[PDB]
């Protein structure tokens, strides 16, 4: 129970309102593996998308409830979003947290899921820090409760209890879609503009491979792969269900940090849902041969399809069996800002 | 970019420009990979020249060099005798 | 024995045309299927949390019968 | 009294180093106590750990100085510093700095470059890097500002949307003198010490924090609103939000004793907390030949 | 235009046959994850 007072007197900047959470180790482990991250609250809208501020969240791991239910993290959600009089809620509302130690994982929340759960719980000196004073003498079992976590299907814990009339004017409020739609359309219209700028630049070529990256094939590569067989080309729209792992928009933000690339690997045909947006260095001393090194290492694997994107507003796209195909990157950098404040800052 | 190596061998010419064209075999494909031959003058893959003979028991011990900052390893062919051939194409 | 392919810059892909048009739509008939599964189950999940808010309500209107 | 300590080696120095070792005679080494490893600074400051100026801080502060004036194969003589004796000490360093103010003398960490005080020695397992030697107030200004950029360049790495992080680098960057300015090596992590240094800076920052004399504030209002000084230019004519609001109360004099009082006894703390690392009092440095009479303060 | 070769090992130049610049590729195991991967899209077809 401190990253709550912390974040309860940090945040009064820019936030009027903070809620408090726990989050189990269950629910995060398919976000980052081997317990590697230890954040920043940035809630964007439903229906009034825009841009927003962003406020930074204090938090702990290894530090385990006091319900032995389940054994897990500290974190907390801030709410600033609501105009004026903060007593109108917006439903079906995305709160976007970056949880790190050094911005690997993100944390999606719904404001239905935090304030339901939050109603079904309910000679001179030094000053005192005032908010601490009643959180010791709480220390019950009701102040907390198992709320079924909307994107996971799984239970997130909440800590809310009786505080002052911040918290005593969150349990009486309420108020009369497309939260969650408009950032995966928003991803299916970026994929099919740059499957596009592919199938304009295999048009105005001789729609054949220039194999910029060496491999040696075996004669039998027009038989264990068929004819025309592109099926992975094909959904490669759908596959692509993440976008700020994926490697297309970190090219993007990566134009703030010249010769870098990002690499995004989707395998042959469903082996499953293997990575998104590793890094191919040029700046240490490893060099542009270990750069070579690690790219034909990445043109022979013969069982994963990779795409790759440039800093400097160029796409291609690398077919197992070292063939290439050009394209252009080029987007309207409306998308361009929208992507950057939605990572962080211009 | 081109390069000047040398060789080392005890044996004829005609063992020369066939073990030759054995050692530069990757190298003839990759320049055949990356350039191809447009014109009718890039496919002279170089040439070799006898620069001449020595004692092919105390051959070639190493030595070091210095300049004032570094040094490169760099091998001593020791009692030289100088004779220059022409330009054989190595193909 | 089993001949390889010579790594170079102007080896062909098997030319492929016409095989890339309906691919995209038979991807986005796919991925249509896939959000609005996910979507449904989604929504599944929020009726599921909006319900235990009227059952909530319901307990708090059941203070008025608790003394009638 | 002996200062006279003979250290032998083990094996034969070779010949390539005697030279550069006869190049870095007069300079200054840390030592153990002989042995052959720790005398030196490679046993802390490696190249596998992260530079963090702090732990290599804390050995050479804790450890008696020495000074290196004979190299022979197989043995090498030192000499301690020991209060009380005047030493003589030859600026023997490539980043180099005239002793022109002839101040107070300080060493410091190879914070210049691991090339520039190392020495490779290949007759035994031991390798030898340098401290450095600088004046005072290089030696705190490079001081506070690798304490300031292992503290922002951390948080500059906390930053989403980092977009900046060459700002700190060239803005921080090199280090202030008249003559060039001398670029130095930066770690990216701070270290465990190092955060240790900054909890008990920041302890002693929130600690005085609590206590602000009242009537400074109406000073330095009052000289926003006279003519903006060249010293006042870090405000560009503006009265920050937190000095305006720290002013609802008005101008006393009893409370502003016992805060004086508080303010100097902390300050004084930081003095001592900041006077780390041994230092050197200098008489007449000579400068035609590049050597300082300099004793232990 | 291409050329066809059996073998070579471990290059320094980039474009010359090695062991390194051969694709892995199993064609059984890949035939078999194509065709369950295909039911499991026959499958994803009868679904809304």
């Amino acid at each position: 129970m401190d990253v709550h007072i912390d974040n309860q007197v940090l945040s009064g900047l820019g936030t009027p309102l903070l809620v408090h959470l726990f989050v189990p180790d269950t629910v995060m482990a398919e976000l980052c593996p081997n317990r590697v991250p230890n954040a920043w609250c940035q809630t964007l809208f439903s229906d009034r998308t825009g841009l927003t501020r962003v406020c930074r969240v204090f938090a702990a791991r290894g530090m385990l409830p006091g319900r032995p239910s389940h054994r897990g993290t500290f974190t907390s959600v801030p709410v600033y979003c609501d105009e004026g009089l903060p007593e109108l809620y917006n439903p079906f509302h995305v709160a976007a947290l970056r949880f790190y130690d050094e911005l690997v994982g993100e944390l999606q929340i719904y404001y239905l899921s935090l304030f339901e759960g939050a109603k079904r719980a309910l000679l001179s000196r030094v000053p005192v820090s005032f908010s601490k004073t009643r959180r010791a003498i709480r220390e019950s079992r009701a102040l907390v409760r198992g709320i079924a976590h909307i994107f996971s299907p799984h239970a997130l814990y909440v800590v809310t209890y009786p505080e002052l009339s911040a918290q005593g004017r969150l349990h009486r409020m309420t108020a009369v879609l497309g939260a969650p739609e408009r950032e995966f359309r928003f991803l299916i219209s970026v994929a099919l503009r740059i499957s596009a700028s592919f199938r304009e630049k295999l048009a105005m070529q001789a729609w054949t491979a220039q194999q910029e990256i060496p491999v040696v094939i075996p004669t039998s590569y027009s038989r264990i792969y068929k004819n025309s067989d592109l099926i992975r080309e094909a959904f490669f729209t759908v596959q692509t269900r993440v976008s700020w792992e994926s490697c297309w928009v970190k090219a993007t933000i990566s134009n703030a940090p010249d010769a870098c690339l990002w690499i995004d690997s989707h395998p042959l045909y469903e082996e499953g849902a293997s990575a998104w947006g590793k890094v191919i260095d040029s700046r240490p001393p490893g060099g542009l041969v270990g750069a070579a090194s690690q790219l034909v290492a990445l043109g022979t694997d013969g069982h994963c399809v990779h795409l790759a994107t440039t800093s400097d507003g160029q796409a291609f796209l690398v077919l197992p069996g070292g063939f290439v195909i050009k394209g252009q990157l080029a987007l309207t950098p409306e998308e361009r800002g929208y992507i950057l404040a939605r990572h962080g800052i211009r | 970019g081109p390069r000047f190596t040398f060789f080392q061998s005890s044996r004829g010419h005609c063992q020369i420009m066939n073990i030759l064209r054995i050692y530069y075999s990757p190298s003839i494909m990759h320049r055949y990979a990356v350039v191809q031959p447009l014109h009718i003058e890039e496919l002279t893959f170089g040439a070799v020249a006898c620069l001449g003979t020595f004692s092919a028991t105390d051959g070639w011990r190493r030595s070091a060099f210095n300049y004032r900052g570094s040094s490169l390893p760099v091998v001593e062919i020791d009692s030289f005798y100088s004779n220059v051939s022409d330009w054989e194409v190595i193909l | 024995p089993e001949l390889m392919w010579a790594p170079s810059l102007r080896n062909s892909l098997r030319v492929s045309p016409e095989a890339l048009e309906l691919a995209e739509r038979e991807a986005e008939r796919a991925r249509s299927e896939r959000w609005d599964r996910c979507a449904q189950v989604l929504k599944n999940r929020l009726l599921r949390v909006e319900l235990d808010g009227i059952m909530r309500d319901h307990l708090a209107r059941a203070e008025e019968i608790r003394q009638d | 009294m002996d200062l006279k300590v003979v250290v032998s080696l083990s094996s034969r120095l070779y010949t390539d180093e005697i030279a550069k070792m006869q190049q870095r005679i007069g300079c200054i080494l840390p030592l153990a106590s002989q042995n052959v490893q720790g005398l030196g600074l490679g046993q802390v400051y490696s190249l596998e750990t992260v530079p963090d100026y702090v732990s290599m801080y804390n050995y050479l502060s804790d450890c008696t100085l020495a000074v290196l004036d004979e190299v022979s194969v197989d043995s090498l003589i030192l000499t301690k510093i020991v209060p009380g004796q005047t030493y003589a000490i030859k600026n023997k360093y490539q980043p180099f700095f005239q002793w022109h103010g002839t101040g107070s003398l300080s060493v410091m960490p190879p914070v210049f470059g691991r090339e520039h005080a190392t020495v490779k020695l290949e007759s035994n397992d031991v390798d030898i890097v340098f401290p450095m030697v600088l004046p005072t107030p290089i030696a705190e200004e490079v001081l506070q500002k690798i304490l300031l950029f292992n503290v922002y360049s951390r948080v500059v790495m906390q930053a989403p949307g980092n977009a900046d992080m060459l700002d700190v680098h060239m803005h921080l960057g090199s280090v202030s003198y008249l003559g060039h300015h001398y670029e130095l090596a930066l770690p990216e992590v701070p270290g465990p010490l190092g955060l240790a240094l900054l909890d008990n800076l920041s302890l002693y920052f929130c600690i005085m924090v609590t206590l602000l004399p009242r009537a400074s504030m109406r000073l330095v209002r009052g000289l926003i609103r006279h003519e903006h000084h060249d010293l006042l230019n870090l405000f560009q004519e503006m009265v920050p939000d937190e000095i305006a609001r720290i002013d609802l109360d008005d101008l006393s004099v009893a409370d502003d004793l016992s805060r004086m009082r508080v303010m100097m006894t902390y300050l004084q703390s930081l003095a001592s907390l900041f006077n780390l690392g041994p230092r050197l009092a200098t008489a007449a440095y000579s400068q035609e030949t590049l050597t300082a009479t300099c004793w232990l303060r | 235009d291409p050329a066809r070769l059996p073998r070579d090992t471990g290059p320094e130049l980039m474009w010359a046959p090695s062991l390194r610049n051969s694709l892995r590729v199993s064609p059984e195991a890949l035939e078999l994850a194509e065709r369950e991967a295909e039911r499991a899209r026959s499958e994803r077809w009868d679904r809304c």
